């Protein structure tokens, strides 16, 4: 706590400062229930970590593969190839669906009942020493960066996760309004900011009204009716 | 409810309802079997 | 801690301290909450497991020996030594005898255990659904472990037979043929490739088995389970 | 209107006028909404029915709306004494006016500004009928020639 | 106490609608169930309507899903005439009479259940058709008829919590099904297509396919 | 009647009324200037019956209702 999100705002009763990165926010009263508070902290951790991964992917791809627009890089015509198996988005989704289903059911059963699915299903002697929910560690922390100041590093992670979440919202809106990459957008605005701002660029949707994926027609969208 | 149904059982309402039912019935009979002067069986 | 259908979860209550084999604490719907129904369902599971084992083994072998016969359609394209009417009547009578005896035995334990023809012959006392004796000549290993093995194999056989039927509906060829079709192109034979739905479009696979079939004059409405409900 | 006259938004200043926005179809329309006006009114009716009915039942029962479940929102619906100032966790996010005297001063700010805005809204509607242009356009054309562009001068051409 | 159809407003009808009935949220703004005898009748009627509407809506949904795979099934609003055409040897009067006679047998059974709650689980019927009671504190009869015939799989015998949970599932899905059938009739009147047809028309283009655009709801547009 | 403009069309633009009753081209300026005589084309004092309909002139009844409305407000 100490300082809050707004200068003179009043911190809520339940926002004492125990949980990391808590700035006395929540103006919507959503975390007034401890059960839903734990659920929402798990959801924030998941969204923040996935957003870190996504933003890192956007930035790294666009610096390494500048000729590919991140927004459309999922279209089958843009797919980089490694062997000779024919492309099939249905085929690729089977792997991801099944594997993500397994790992997410594992995480789910952790959330439902803490400290209940920590051991290997095959060797019931190798266990994960998860100090808290959403922080399994062990094999998930193989380099051993824990053990030190856990709360400080927890705040590091959570504040970077919030930053990356808002940055991905930025990436999506910038792509849909401008049609160019994020660092391309930065280099664009650095040249003619007076004509390259959110003004003018807003109200235009650089997205097709639909896409066809090997015979499958997806209607797409824009997040805002700007055309 | 109980008092509403008691009101619906009052002579002013039940009489009017029964006259309406019998009138409707005679009107229906004359609509489907009109101009019947004798009891032709 | 013990063997669980979902590691980290707890058992309900009826499924806690099972005497049935294969108790992994499933029942996410509470069907075995009752205790008469639980025994009835245990016997139903056992006979389903055994019939499906026989079915999947028969389908596998018949495909191995006669690859030119589709198992699904093989009921009408096989050329019977007898007729089809009398064959079904014989089926009906024999199965009535044996199944009624087994069902009654489950209903009341000490009952259908005596040979009718020979008074001296009689089944030695058994738990329900595990007759033994003449029905179990050779017993390879500990009985409880083998009951667990049988239950595991039967679960797998029932899942495998439903898979057989479905692949026959959507792919139209016999199981190992479908496996060979999936193995030449794993990315492209999966159901995710064949079928998919999105808001605005639905791609569903056609049914290889036709709408109707011809058998000795009459037509048997043999379609494809429930089309249109496929993804 | 000021954003159109400043040219920041893409609408001619005679089309970004408030009454030509589809509220009165005979008086004008802006047929480029993501839904037709009637369906937007349907969603408005449902959402405002929720909001206003909850506000009314908090006025009648001065403490309720915080007891029954509402996706956890019920935490901020306790209200206060005066129904016009609930100022809970959401209605007073910034926690402004920590002094009851300063609260009274800010309340008087709010009420004076609100009464000025009532007068302004009635004026804008009357001017819209009376001049058939926008309120900002009316202000600019009055500052241009005050003597001829006024209430009395416009009395001949009123719905033209 | 419990959840109300109107948060706050504890001026819910006097305590003949306390938190005792299944599906009870204090919704009786017009007082149609105030007296206890009428309230019992209304409970029977609501459960029966929910079950019948659940059956009807499931049948309509499935028949409209089949009519989209091209299967030789008419839509729900023309199934009667289509069948009468395709089976010319049947007489409308005969079918209507038979339906009223066979429905009448079971509905007289249910009627004499309502008159005397336990009287129908005797004589020709066994004893499982006596009923398990339920609402109003009765321990026999009612809309909930247990036994091995109306509850063959025993999904409410044992575990009172499970019985209550399943009762709540039944009541809430029944109310939803009744609202859904009202929607079916209204959509058919306003548009003239099937339910699944309307759903896919809406999801294909969520705009321009609302209730405003059908020309019957908003009558002038 | 199926060709006559709908009443709101007459009400909302003084152009159509001006083509029918020319004093509507001057608007309300004569009213607040007390030059009310200019409204004599629809505020008439004629009496008798309209020769085509057999009823009182609707301009006469307009003037009557305006006058007695003022008198009752007084
Ligand atoms: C999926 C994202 C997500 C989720 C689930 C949470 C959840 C939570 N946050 Mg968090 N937060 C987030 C994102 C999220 N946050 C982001 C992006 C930021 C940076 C601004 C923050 C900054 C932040 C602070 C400073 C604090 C919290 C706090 C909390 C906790 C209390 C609030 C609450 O109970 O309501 C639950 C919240 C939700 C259910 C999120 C719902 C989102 C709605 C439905 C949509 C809103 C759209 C959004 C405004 C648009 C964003 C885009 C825009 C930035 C361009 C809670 C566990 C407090 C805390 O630490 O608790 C201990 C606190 O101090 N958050
Ligand atoms: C800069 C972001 C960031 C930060 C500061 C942290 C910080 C932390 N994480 Mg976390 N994590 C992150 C991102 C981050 N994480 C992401 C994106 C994921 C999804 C893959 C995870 C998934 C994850 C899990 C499952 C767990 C942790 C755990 C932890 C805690 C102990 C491990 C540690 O100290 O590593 C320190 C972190 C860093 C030194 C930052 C690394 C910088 C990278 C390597 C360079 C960028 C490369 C990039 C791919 C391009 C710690 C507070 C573990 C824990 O809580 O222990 C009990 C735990 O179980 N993390
Ligand atoms: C404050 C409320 C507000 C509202 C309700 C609208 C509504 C609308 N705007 Mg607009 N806009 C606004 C503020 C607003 N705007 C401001 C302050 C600016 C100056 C930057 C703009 C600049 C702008 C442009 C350049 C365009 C629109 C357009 C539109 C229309 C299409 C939606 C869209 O994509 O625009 C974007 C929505 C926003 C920018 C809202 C964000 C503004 C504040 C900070 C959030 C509230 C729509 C009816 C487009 C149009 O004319 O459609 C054909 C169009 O080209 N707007
Ligand atoms: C691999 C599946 C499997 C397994 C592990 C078992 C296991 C068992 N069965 Mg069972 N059975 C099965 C399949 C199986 N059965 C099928 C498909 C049927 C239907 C025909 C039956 C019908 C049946 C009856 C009627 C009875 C049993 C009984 C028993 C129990 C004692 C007898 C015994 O040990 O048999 C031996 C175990 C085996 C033979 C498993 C080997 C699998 C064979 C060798 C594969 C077939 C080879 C073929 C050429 C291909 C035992 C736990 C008896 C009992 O319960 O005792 C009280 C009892 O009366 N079984
Ligand atoms: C100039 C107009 C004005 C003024 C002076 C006030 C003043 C006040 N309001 Mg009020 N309010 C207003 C307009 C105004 N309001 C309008 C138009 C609405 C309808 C949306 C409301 C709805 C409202 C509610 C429901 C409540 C109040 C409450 C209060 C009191 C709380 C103290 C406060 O925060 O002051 C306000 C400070 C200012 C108005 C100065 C800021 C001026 C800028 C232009 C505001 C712009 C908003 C901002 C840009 C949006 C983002 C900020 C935020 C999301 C981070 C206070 C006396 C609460 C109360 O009484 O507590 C008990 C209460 O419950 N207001
Ligand atoms: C005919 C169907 C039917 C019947 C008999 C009942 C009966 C009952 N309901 Mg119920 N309900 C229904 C449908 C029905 N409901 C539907 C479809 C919904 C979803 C909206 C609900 C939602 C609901 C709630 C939330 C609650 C009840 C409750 C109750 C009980 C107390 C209220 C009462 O007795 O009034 C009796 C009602 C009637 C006699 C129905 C009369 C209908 C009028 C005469 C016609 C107007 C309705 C309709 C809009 C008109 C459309 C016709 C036309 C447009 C085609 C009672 C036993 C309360 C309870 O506690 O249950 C125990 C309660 O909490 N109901
Ligand atoms: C209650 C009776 C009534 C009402 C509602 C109206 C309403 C209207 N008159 Mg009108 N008028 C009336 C009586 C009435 N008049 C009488 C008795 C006379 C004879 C002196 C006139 C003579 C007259 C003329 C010459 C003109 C109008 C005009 C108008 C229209 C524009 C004036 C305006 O918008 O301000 C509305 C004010 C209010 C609703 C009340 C606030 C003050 C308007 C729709 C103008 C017009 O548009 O012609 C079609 C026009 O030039 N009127
Ligand atoms: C339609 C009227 C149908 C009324 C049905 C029987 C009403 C009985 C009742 O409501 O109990 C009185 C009820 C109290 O119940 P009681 O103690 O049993 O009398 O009184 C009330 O709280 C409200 C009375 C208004 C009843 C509705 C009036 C019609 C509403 C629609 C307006 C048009
Ligand atoms: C029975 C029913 C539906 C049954 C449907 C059937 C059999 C369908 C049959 C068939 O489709 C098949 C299967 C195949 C088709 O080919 C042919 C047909 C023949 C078409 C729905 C009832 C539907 C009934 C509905 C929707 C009733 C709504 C009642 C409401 C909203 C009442 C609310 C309140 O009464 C309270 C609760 C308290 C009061 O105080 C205040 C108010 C507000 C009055
Ligand atoms: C009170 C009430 C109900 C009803 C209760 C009743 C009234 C029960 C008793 C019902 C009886 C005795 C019904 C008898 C019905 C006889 C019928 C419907 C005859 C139908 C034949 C017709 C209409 C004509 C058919 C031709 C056809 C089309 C072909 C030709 O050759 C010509 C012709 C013969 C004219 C219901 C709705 C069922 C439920 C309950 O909740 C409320
Ligand atoms: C706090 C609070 C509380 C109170 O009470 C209320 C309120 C106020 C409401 C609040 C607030 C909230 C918020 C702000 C929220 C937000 C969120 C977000 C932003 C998320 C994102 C989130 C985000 C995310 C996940 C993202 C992720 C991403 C990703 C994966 C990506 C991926 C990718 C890549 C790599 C690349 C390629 O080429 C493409 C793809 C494939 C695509």
């Amino acid at each position: 706590q100490r300082k809050l999100w707004f200068p003179g705002v009043a911190a809520p009763g339940y926002l004492d400062g125990s949980m990391a990165g808590d700035r006395g926010f929540d103006p919507m009263g959503l975390g007034a229930n401890p059960k839903m508070m734990t659920w929402y902290r798990q959801a924030e951790l998941q969204n923040g970590r996935w957003a870190m991964l996504g933003v890192a992917g956007i930035l790294g791809q666009e610096i390494i593969n500048p000729a590919q627009w991140w927004y459309t890089a999922g279209m089958p015509e843009n797919l980089p190839r490694f062997d000779s198996q024919p492309v099939n988005m249905g085929g690729i989704l089977a792997w991801e669906f099944i594997l993500m289903h397994f790992v997410e059911v594992r995480r789910w059963q952790d959330i439902r009942k803490k400290d209940s699915v920590n051991a290997d299903p095959f060797n019931p002697n190798l266990k994960v020493p998860n100090p808290e929910l959403g922080y399994p560690g062990g094999p998930f922390d193989p380099l051993g960066f824990s053990k030190g100041n856990f709360k400080e590093a927890q705040t590091k992670e959570i504040k970077n996760g919030r930053l990356a979440m808002v940055a991905f919202a930025a990436f999506t809106i910038q792509a849909q309004a401008t049609g160019k990459g994020p660092l391309q957008n930065l280099t664009d605005h650095l040249s003619a900011p007076f004509s390259n701002n959110w003004t003018t660029n807003i109200g235009h949707c650089m997205v097709p009204t639909s896409v066809d994926v090997q015979g499958l027609t997806i209607p797409l969208s824009c997040l805002w009716p700007g055309q | 409810m109980k008092d509403f149904t008691t009101y619906l059982s009052t002579a002013p309402v039940l009489t009017l309802l029964s006259v309406t039912v019998v009138a409707g019935l005679l009107i229906e009979i004359n609509r489907f079997f009109p101009d019947a002067l004798i009891a032709a069986f | 801690a013990r063997a669980n259908w979902l590691p980290g979860s707890d058992f309900p209550a009826h499924l806690e301290n099972c005497k049935l084999p294969g108790c992994y604490g499933f029942d996410p719907l509470g069907l075995g909450a009752n205790e008469e129904r639980l025994a009835w369902f245990a016997e139903s599971e056992r006979v389903h497991c055994r019939w499906a084992m026989l079915g999947v083994a028969g389908i596998l072998v018949q495909e191995i020996v006669k690859p030119d016969v589709f198992w699904y359609t093989s009921g009408a394209t096989v050329e019977l030594p007898f007729d089809i009417t009398g064959l079904l009547a014989f089926e009906l009578f024999v199965m009535h005898w044996v199944e009624s005896r087994r069902g009654y035995d489950i209903k009341k334990p000490g009952s259908m255990d005596q040979d009718p023809i020979f008074s001296n012959f009689k089944l030695p006392a058994h738990e329900p659904g595990y007759p033994g004796g003449i029905f179990a000549p050779f017993v390879p290993g500990s009985l409880e472990e083998l009951k667990v093995k049988e239950i595991k194999n039967g679960r797998l056989a029932m899942l495998a037979f439903i898979g057989f039927t479905m692949a026959a509906q959507v792919t139209g060829k016999n199981p190992l043929a479908a496996l060979r079709e999936h193995l030449d192109n794993p990315l492209g034979t999966t159901i995710f490739s064949k079928a998919v739905v999105v808001p605005g479009q639905a791609v569903v696979p056609p049914c290889a088995i036709p709408d109707t079939i011809e058998f000795q004059g009459i037509t048997i409405p043999a379609g494809c389970f429930l089309h249109s409900l496929w993804p | 209107e000021i954003l159109a006259t400043a040219g920041l938004i893409p609408a001619t200043p005679e089309e970004a006028v408030w009454f030509r926005s589809g509220v009165i179809p005979p008086a004008g329309q802006y047929g480029k909404y993501w839904m037709d006006p009637y369906s937007l009114f349907w969603i408005e009716a449902i959402l405002m029915n929720f909001a206003e009915l909850k506000r009314w039942q908090d006025f009648k029962e001065p403490g309720s709306q915080s007891k029954q479940y509402f996706l956890g929102l019920e935490a901020v619906f306790g209200g206060s004494g005066n129904p016009a100032y609930p100022g809970g966790q959401w209605f007073n996010m910034l926690n402004l006016g920590k002094t009851p005297e300063e609260m009274k001063k800010l309340q008087t700010n709010e009420i004076r500004n609100g009464r000025l805005a009532m007068i302004a809204c009635l004026g804008c509607a009357a001017q819209g009928v009376m001049t058939q242009k926008g309120p900002f356009a009316n202000l600019l054309e009055h500052l241009a020639d005050p003597v001829s562009n006024n209430l009395l001068g416009n009395l001949a051409t009123i719905l033209k | 106490v419990r959840e109300l159809w109107f948060p706050g407003n504890k001026e819910v009808v006097p305590d003949y609608l306390d938190g005792s009935l299944v599906g009870d949220h204090g919704f009786d703004p017009l007082g149609l169930g105030s007296s206890p005898e009428q309230l019992s009748w209304n409970v029977h009627a609501e459960i029966f309507h929910g079950r019948l509407a659940m059956t009807g809506v499931a049948g309509i949904l499935l028949t409209s899903l089949l009519h989209k795979g091209g299967a030789d099934v008419p839509e729900w609003f023309e199934a009667g005439r289509v069948y009468l055409d395709r089976n010319p040897n049947v007489d409308f009067g005969a079918l209507l009479f038979s339906t009223i006679v066979m429905s009448g047998f079971v509905e007289f059974k249910r009627l004499n259940d309502i008159r005397n709650p336990g009287s129908q689980g005797s004589g020709i019927l066994p004893e499982d058709f006596k009923g398990v009671g339920g609402p109003q504190g009765r321990t026999v009869g009612g809309p909930y008829v247990g036994g091995r015939y109306f509850d063959p799989m025993g999904l409410c015998r044992g575990s009172p919590e499970q019985t209550l949970k399943y009762k709540w599932n039944e009541i809430r899905n029944g109310r939803l099904a009744m609202m859904a059938f009202l929607g079916f009739a209204a959509q058919y009147a306003a548009t003239g297509k099937g339910p699944i047809d309307n759903l896919v028309d809406h999801v294909a283009d969520p705009f321009h396919t609302t209730f405003v655009h059908n020309g019957v709801s908003v009558p002038f547009i | 009647p199926k060709e006559i403009p709908l009443p709101h069309e007459f009400t909302l633009n003084p152009e159509l009324m001006a083509q029918l009753y020319p004093s509507f081209s001057k608007g309300l300026a004569p009213f607040f200037t007390l030059d009310w005589a200019q409204y004599s084309d629809f505020l008439t004092f004629q009496g008798g019956l309209n020769p085509v309909t057999g009823g009182l002139w609707l301009t006469d009844t307009v003037h009557h209702h305006l006058a007695i409305a003022v008198l009752f407000l007084i």
